[PDB]
């Protein structure tokens, strides 16, 4: 884990602490843990979208480097599809 | 439990790379 990845991780955790409610933190922890234990990237994206909707764009963009290589393309397609990079 | 959830999140984020 590089120094830059370390920085990104710290930044992400801080942003989570600043932005999310206890409930949101619990839900994200749950769905992320499910994905970590072997659940599909598809279900991960569904759960993320159900959690954030069109909001929390920063937190979705920040996940991209963390997505495993084999699931990265699906995640990018997801972000592009739901319009995370589209402000208006 | 919120702190534990945060620790879980960080741990899982690291684990996805390992």
């Amino acid at each position: 884990l590089s120094a830059s990845a370390t920085e990104l991780l710290q930044d992400y955790m801080l942003t989570l602490r600043t932005k999310l409610s206890s409930q949101e933190i619990q839900q994200f922890a749950a769905l992320l843990h499910e994905y970590r234990n072997g659940a599909s990237i598809h279900e991960f994206c569904i759960n993320l979208r159900q959690l954030y909707g069109d909001s929390r764009k920063f937190l979705l963009l920040g996940l991209r480097p963390f997505i495993p290589e084999k699931d990265s393309q699906h995640f990018e397609n997801f972000l592009e599809t739901i319009g995370v990079k589209d402000l208006e | 439990d919120e702190q534990e959830a945060l620790n879980s999140i960080m741990n899982d984020l690291v684990a996805l790379q390992m």
